[PDB]
């Protein structure tokens, strides 16, 4: 057997269906061959071959998959508004045609919150689970009401209709059957037929099945899986009914779930309603069918489907849950009710327990109108089964005490302060019954710190409330368990150690550990006071002879890491060391002969490589000497293989040219400066350590990896031991530390590795403190309904602190951050080193002649900051390398969702508690996965009123510390912060108003006090009344006013886009990054 | 008992392992008994033994490990570690494996479990290609409705008999299917019934190692492939080398040359990468004539994947293309990844080390040495293959050679031949003796013991070290006191008298 041969050839080639090919094809090749008269044919044929022209054959030859929207959407998506004057069909349909399909969030919420004018963007934008959904209705049908001068956007329109259904979802299907008769064609049938079927409608069910059924498109399988669950439901009796409907399809729509696997979005979504409603429909029409055809009556329908089918298939498929698969699988798989129940205590049961599943579900997980719309035999099921009007008809209609006492006590005690009032409701009705839940906690604490805040005799009384924490000792445990730790804060308001002494001891000593191992933390902060008994003897007792390995970490940890302080030492080290090694063997004699000789192994060597010693070695004594018997002895030392061609171009040059007087100056200088400097590491430990051999992993010891080995996460697992790897140990890049990244290499189910940041922190061993900030996060998994399923849950890792200078980071794919990716990435490539800022500001600053006569100006900043700062290095770096450094689509969506994830919930969770910093060393990454792991005086008020020392100072000094990067801040995600707003907004939002537990702990025991100089805070801070601000004043004050407000009147609150508009607008400027000022001087 | 305990520990090795799964699964297959210690035993040894030296043994020891742990009694452990391993290091492939393990793993799962629901399924859920990997002879708009809908600008085209044409034929001809029993209810009902999904998540994704490792072991693990790959690697070695080595000053001798010798693409490409994608063939067509037109007029998925008419073409274009353009433009890596993986190690190894030990001066011997010890005695069949054929291939630095054997032998048929050759042949004191003898302490200390006391004591302070080493190791303390304590103590009487009264008394009075 070029455009003309190709077009031709491959257009007419594949005519001997095929339309898109064709038309696409023949339009794009005739358009683009006649309008443009060489690199779509290279990229066409080289990429398409080899695994604009890439987008196009990729993203059209693979016959619409699923791959295809990343090609198809970013190539239709990456150009539209911004060029000549045509931007109505690219915005209408680049947002209608992108806004749809599953995968939206930043597509859907920057497409209907930022195009054209959008009066819809505040409910629709703000909307998500649909609480402000209940107005938007009004907001949308005022617009069309008013108009003159409206944008139509129909998709608005019916986005509201859709709105208004989901409101009136379930509840109001009165109205909604109305629909049937007109608007409705799916949304009728489907809600009218599902949610009330019948037994002799022939006509009604016919219609829906013989009429939703034509070819039928199931992908899109609405109308196959109502119809086909409609048709294939509902018990007749037809003798041939269940074999000839469970015979004919049935298994057949199964195949449609394999159309689910050219459409992944997302994961599960089809599998959860074809798998429960195929399973709980042939399960109900298999045991319906066979029960209701075995008689009853005639032998009592004898057993085995029954204790064992009712309690396997409620217990599993009422257990086995995650909004509209509850409802619709709870109310539409209720059917079976009717059949066993009409033909006749499972009915009772069944219902009863099954259909309050959709009440505590979606009330306690759609936390307002869900709650409030969505909720002698007759009185106790009608009674139980959903502040006069709460006591009268909840008590009128033990649930009397708990629903009395924390109804009263929660609903009458905000308001704002207690006293009394639900002090002697709470204290007299928790401190009697019997077993009881929520009274011990609400009325435990709110009792025992309203009652204690006023510290008197009458509060000690309240020390009584504390035995009524016994009561929960055999109630589970959970993170809500850790605020009865707040409690041992009320021994604070005690007498002496008397008090709760037996109490204490006896209910402390006759349990378990429970809190007192896998809390740690504070527990561990708690020393120059009277901690040294009470609970040490059930806690180190419990911990250390019930706990198994718990408290070697914390022990060595803590012993190892750090004349009061003197004897402090000798006594709780002999007496824990005494204790526990006359307790255990041996206490931990694997853990301290492995974490003494693996923590103090580094001390010698401690050394760099044969690049460092020998350019260091041959450059210091030849530039300090010099201002064949010397050469010999660079070339002992220098033979590695790491050395080309430097061994064989000072070898050769200075083993020839070693004469005359030009060429060994010339030659020595100029081949031992090149050499010297072209190649200037590792790290050996079987040639310097040769400590891990026999830690042979010490001949198989009985111990854990070290980050796997906790009281609470992984705990009873598989717990073996780590094999490691060999001795080649390699360095981490090159900062200005030398990372030893180790390996732990574990054929058990351990294969990983370790890091060390050598031995140098800010605050000494009190900055690891800091860290334990980082656990606060972990506070987020115990309020988090939607955003752990919705964001992935977040990013967490394992870092071992050894010795009080030593860091054991997790390294999944080595470690790269901000300033060592941007700087190592940016300054490579040519003759770079230190350029941008020195060159920028070196060149600008001394371009003029420097007096400067006389300010000139010569503005500023300004154009000088612009020349001199925004010199690139912004969105050709991150656009060339997050654009270059991703090649198919897995790269791309995991790299910008893992990104801006990452950044913004790293950004908005570690910008706060006096660490918003915008410069770096701060929120760093790694490289595959990213992450970020790496006064004026005193004017106390004494006691009694303590509302009114609201001392508010405002004077700027020093802080600073806020430039650099910025840089790529507005580009480097998408379209500045769009989708950080949602995950930032819903996610900082959604919290701060309730399950807080961890907060006066936390924020007191790590507050207080000051570090270092113990005498202000020390001498200050030690009163006899209840809070001193401090804590209580700044996450007051930086809470409250930052997290205002919530609700209004018609549903306008702020933030919103109130703190990303005021942050990124107050934040990312001229004049505010270049005058510093950024959270107000640290807050502080 | 007898033939599984006897074939089973006994263990050329494909009848004896590959008579376990026809003769257990078989023999067990008739719904009997011999369990307990035989199946835990059997299936736990079996899981580390065959998952520890990790295509025949992931295939007869997943395919043959499911078989006789699944056929046992209860659920305990043995069902958790020798599942979560069998399925965790094949699952859903080999066909018979994948429809002879879901039936195994959802009865025995579903019928153990109707507290191990929640531990073994969330200490043993895997997102992996389940959903996708499945068919097993089983039996679209949005790049349409986006790529079709999204221009529809400039002027007009119709744009009607595309969408109603392949909405409708799409939809009518893919609405209707066939299906006849065989086993449609029992994949998808038990492929589908586990509904315990976790998000997605799982981001990760992300020179001289694709050409080293995919020459290496392309041009080694493959007449015209033996001719071409030795004359490649040895022309490519040796004029790299010779190359690379930085020599030629100023010799008045002769040999000092052989160095080298060797030295419509839009129609081609367009059209039969169009023609052939358009439609195996596109890797061996398109390989192979982008390869013979790009290489003759002027990846590693098709070489690596076919190399395990399309060989040749695969291997020579690949090998040649690689091995030319990467080499147009290192030896430890290529010299031990090629030598290091019967023919290919001797001829490599032998002509490599001939050539470049005999063409040569102490930068080579210390070059090849120091590089040749360290990589080869710094890197299970890689191990014992690569130091055992290495170092009796290159020993025909007592300290580094004899360190190896003891530490690699004692800190995990090879171990017997490579220790004893390389520690007979082999062959200041007091620290080398001292620390060997005393740190190398049931056929390791017989052999290591009996071999260096025998050499070190035949070949010819012992008190300090041997009565410090004995008294406190001895004295500063089941199989591990029993066997240090008498293979220690049976090669100063208070120490004596009391420190080995209490093994026979406490050994003999129980």
């Amino acid at each position: 057997s070029a455009e003309t041969i190709h077009n031709a050839w491959v257009v007419v080639f594949p005519v001997a269906s095929r339309y898109e090919l064709e038309f696409t094809r023949a339009l794009v090749k005739l358009l683009f061959k006649d309008y443009h008269i060489p690199n779509v044919i290279k990229s066409l044929l080289d990429g398409v071959g080899k695994c604009p022209h890439l987008v196009k054959y990729l993203g059209s030859n693979y016959n619409a998959w699923y791959g295809a929207i990343k090609l198809l959407e970013e190539l239709s998506e990456g150009q539209g508004i911004d060029n000549q004057k045509i931007s109505d069909a690219n915005q209408d349909a680049l947002l209608e045609v992108y806004m749809s399909l599953q995968e939206d969030d930043m597509f859907y919420g920057t497409w209907r919150r930022r195009a054209k004018y959008f009066e819809t963007n505040a409910a629709l934008s703000y909307e998500q689970i649909g609480i402000w959904d209940k107005a938007l209705q009004l907001y949308e049908a005022a617009q069309i009401k008013a108009r003159s001068g409206v944008f139509p956007f129909g998709e608005s329109e019916y986005s509201l209709w859709e709105d208004h259904w989901i409101y009136c979802a379930e509840k109001l299907q009165h109205w909604e059957i109305l629909t049937e008769l007109a608007k409705h064609e799916g949304f009728t049938d489907l809600l009218l037929e599902c949610g009330w079927r019948g037994a002799d409608w022939i006509a009604d069910r016919e219609p829906l099945e013989q009429s939703v059924k034509t070819v039928m498109d199931i992908p899109t399988p609405r109308r196959q899986i109502f119809q086909t669950f409609l048709a294939l439901q509902g018990f007749s009796q037809q003798k041939d009914t269940l074999q000839d409907v469970s015979r004919l399809c049935d298994e057949g729509i199964q195949l449609t779930l394999r159309k689910w696997n050219a459409l992944p979005q997302r994961v599960t979504r089809a599998h959860i309603g074809l798998l429960h409603t195929f399973q709980q429909y042939v399960e109900l029409m298999e045991a319906s069918q066979v029960y209701s055809s075995l008689v009853t009556t005639n032998a009592q329908n004898l057993d085995v489907k029954s204790q064992e089918l009712k309690r396997v298939l409620q217990a599993w498929r009422e257990r086995l849950p995650n909004d509209i698969n509850i409802w619709n699988d709870l109310v539409t798989w209720r059917q079976h009710v009717f059949g066993v129940i009409n033909r006749v205590s499972y009915a009772y049961r069944g219902y009863h327990e099954m259909a309050w599943v959709i009440n505590r579900f979606a009330h306690v997980a759609r936390k307002v109108c869900i709650n409030q719309l969505t909720k002698a035999f007759l009185k106790l099921r009608e009674q139980a089964k959903c502040s006069e009007l709460n006591t009268g008809l909840d008590v009128i209609s033990a649930t009397q005490q708990k629903a009395e006492f924390f109804t009263l006590k929660g609903m009458f005690l905000a308001k704002l302060n207690a006293k009394d009032e639900a002090n002697q409701a709470f204290a007299t009705a928790v401190q009697i019954d019997l077993n009881l839940p929520k009274a011990w906690a609400e009325w435990g604490f709110f009792n025992d710190r309203r009652f204690k805040e006023n510290p008197e005799e009458i509060f000690h009384a309240k020390n009584a409330i504390s035995c009524y924490l016994q009561a929960a000792g055999l109630y589970k445990d959970g993170k809500t368990r850790k605020l009865l730790c707040r409690i041992l804060w009320l021994i604070s308001l005690d007498d002496a150690a008397g008090s709760l002494a037996k109490t204490f001891e006896d209910h402390h000593g006759e349990s378990p550990v429970w809190y007192w191992i896998t809390f740690v933390p504070q527990l561990l902060t708690s020393l120059s006071h009277k901690e040294a008994k009470i609970v040490r003897h059930i806690l180190i007792q419990i911990a250390k002879s019930y706990p198994q390995s718990l408290h070697f970490q914390l022990r060595t940890t803590k012993e190892d890491y750090q004349t009061t302080d003197s004897r402090q030492p000798w006594q709780d080290v002999e007496e824990i060391m005494g204790i526990l090694k006359t307790a255990y063997p041996l206490l931990a004699l694997s853990l301290e002969s492995l974490v003494d000789q693996l923590n103090q192994r580094f001390k010698c060597n401690a050394d760099e490589d044969a690049y460092r010693l020998v350019i260091v070695l041959y450059n210091d004594g030849v530039q300090q000497m010099n201002r064949p018997a010397a050469t010999e002895a660079s070339i002992s030392r220098f033979a590695d293989s790491v050395l080309p061609k430097n061994i064989r171009e000072v070898f050769e040059q200075d083993i020839i040219a070693c004469n005359p007087n030009l060429e060994t100056y010339i030659s020595k200088l100029r081949k031992w400066r090149d050499c010297l400097e072209e190649k200037l590491g590792k790290a050996d430990l079987e040639r310097v350590s040769l400590h891990l051999s026999l830690f042979h992993h010490q001949k198989f010891e009985d111990i854990e990896i070290p980050g796997q080995y906790l009281l609470h996460k992984d705990n009873n697992n598989h717990f073996i031991k780590i094999e490691r790897f060999l001795p080649t140990l390699d360095l981490v890049r090159g900062s200005n530390g030398c990372y030893k990244r180790m390996t732990i290499r574990g054929n058990d189910g351990s294969l990983h590795p370790f890091a060390v940041q050598f031995p140098a922190a800010r605050h000494c061993r009190r900055e690891e403190r800091i860290f334990q900030l980082f656990r606060i996060f972990d506070d987020a998994l115990s309020r988090k309904v939607q955003s752990r399923r919705r964001n992935i849950s977040l990013t967490l890792p394992i870092a071992v602190p050894l010795s009080p200078h030593i860091r054991i980071l997790n390294d999944d794919k080595r470690y790269t951050t901000l300033m060592g990716i941007y700087e190592e990435f940016c300054r490579r490539k040519g003759q770079s080193r230190d350029e941008p800022f020195a060159y920028t500001i070196q060149k600008l600053r001394a371009a003029f002649d420097p007096r400067l006569p006389k300010p000139d100006i010569v503005s500023v900043r300004a154009e000088v900051l612009a020349s001199i700062q925004s010199t690139l290095v912004p969105s050709t770096l991150l656009k060339d390398y997050y654009t270059e450094k991703f090649s198919n689509y897995e790269n791309y969506w995991l790299f910008r969702k893992q990104f801006t994830a990452q950044y913004a919930s790293f950004i908005f969770m570690t910008y706060i508690m006096c660490i918003n910093s915008r410069q770096p060393q701060k929120i760093h990454i790694n490289e595959g996965s990213g992450n970020i792991w790496t006064s004026t005086a005193y004017n106390n008020s004494t006691l009694d009123p303590a509302v009114k020392a609201g001392a508010p100072i405002f004077y700027n000094t020093e802080s600073v510390p806020f430039r650099l990067t910025p840089n790529i801040q507005k580009f480097i995600g998408e379209a500045g912060l769009e989708g950080i707003l949602s995950v930032y907004i819903l996610v900082i939002a959604n919290s701060l108003s309730d399950s807080e537990f961890d907060m006066e702990q936390y924020l007191s025991l790590f507050v207080r006090d000051e570090v270092i100089s113990w005498f202000a805070q020390q001498h200050r801070a030690s009163a006899q009344t209840n809070q001193l601000r401090e804590i209580v004043r700044v996450n007051v004050e930086l809470l409250t006013k930052r997290v205002l407000q919530l609700n209004h009147i018609p549903n306008s609150q702020n933030v919103a886009t109130q703190f990303v508009l005021n942050l990124i607008s107050q934040a990312v400027n001229p004049r505010n990054l270049a005058y510093t000022d950024s959270a107000w001087m640290a807050y502080l | 008992f007898y033939l599984i305990r006897t074939l089973f520990r006994s263990i050329e090795n494909l009848y004896k392992e590959i008579m376990p799964l026809l003769q257990v699964l078989l023999e067990s297959l008739s719904k009997l008994i011999h369990e307990a210690r035989r199946p835990q035993e059997r299936d736990i040894y079996v899981e580390l033994c065959l998952t520890v030296p990790v295509v025949l043994v992931p295939h007869l020891s997943y395919l043959m490990k499911p078989l006789v742990y699944a056929l046992n009694g209860s659920q305990e452990s043995v069902s958790q570690g020798l599942r979560t391993l069998e399925l965790c290091v094949d699952l859903t492939a080999e066909y018979f494996d994948p429809i002879i393990e879901p039936v195994i793993d959802d009865v025995m799962e579903a019928l153990s479990k109707h507290s191990h629901t929640t531990l073994r399924i969330l200490g043993k859920l895997g997102g992996r290609n389940r959903t996708f990997i499945k068919p097993v002879d089983n039996l679209p708009g949005l790049s349409a409705a986006f790529s079709l809908l999204t221009d529809p600008r400039p002027r007009i085209h119709y744009r009607i008999n595309s969408f109603k044409y392949i909405s409708g034929i799409f939809q009518l001809f893919l609405g209707a299917t066939q299906l006849p029993d065989d086993y449609a209810n029992r994949l998808k009902e038990s492929m589908d019934i586990i509904l315990e999904d976790t998000i997605a998540p799982d981001e990760p994704l992300n020179s001289q190692m694709e050409l080293l490792v995919k020459l290496l072991e392309s041009i080694f693990y493959a007449q015209e492939v033996r001719e071409e790959s030795k004359a490649l690697i040895r022309g490519t070695c040796n004029h790299f080398i010779l190359l690379y080595f930085n020599k030629m000053v100023i010799d008045k001798r002769k040999f000092v040359r052989k160095f080298s010798v060797d030295n419509l693409n839009e129609n081609c490409i367009f059209d039969a990468i169009i023609y052939a994608l358009s439609s195996s063939a596109v890797r061996s067509m398109g390989l192979e004539s982008v390869q013979l037109i790009y290489d003759s007029c002027v990846p590693l998925n098709v070489m690596c994947s076919k190399f395990i008419e399309e060989p040749y073409h695969k291997k020579l274009a690949g090998c040649i293309g690689l091995e030319m353009m990467l080499n147009s433009l290192n030896a430890r890596q290529l010299e031990i990844i090629r030598a290091l993986f019967c023919e290919v190690t001797n001829t490599a190894k032998r002509l490599i080390l001939n050539s470049l030990k005999e063409w040569n001066n102490d930068v080579f011997s210390s070059v090849f040495q120091n590089l040749v010890s360290s990589l080869i005695v710094d890197l299970e069949i890689v191990r014992a293959t690569a130091q055992e054929a290495l170092r009796t291939l290159s020993e025909t630095p007592i300290a580094t050679m004899i360190s190896p054997c003891k530490h690699i032998l004692l800190a995990p048929f090879q171990m017997q031949i490579g220790n004893i050759d390389a520690i007979t042949f082999c062959m200041e004191e007091l620290n080398r003796l001292v620390q060997e003898a005393l740190a190398l302490v049931s056929e390791q200390l017989v052999r290591l013991r009996v071999v260096c006391i025998q050499l070190l004591s035949l070949a010819i302070r012992s008190n300090i070290r041997v009565k410090i080493l004995v008294v406190f190791f001895k004295s500063l303390c089941e199989i591990i006191r029993a066997a240090h304590g008498g293979l220690k103590a049976v090669i100063p009487k208070e120490l004596l008298q009391n420190g080995l009264r209490p093994m026979l008394m406490n050994l003999s009075d129980h």
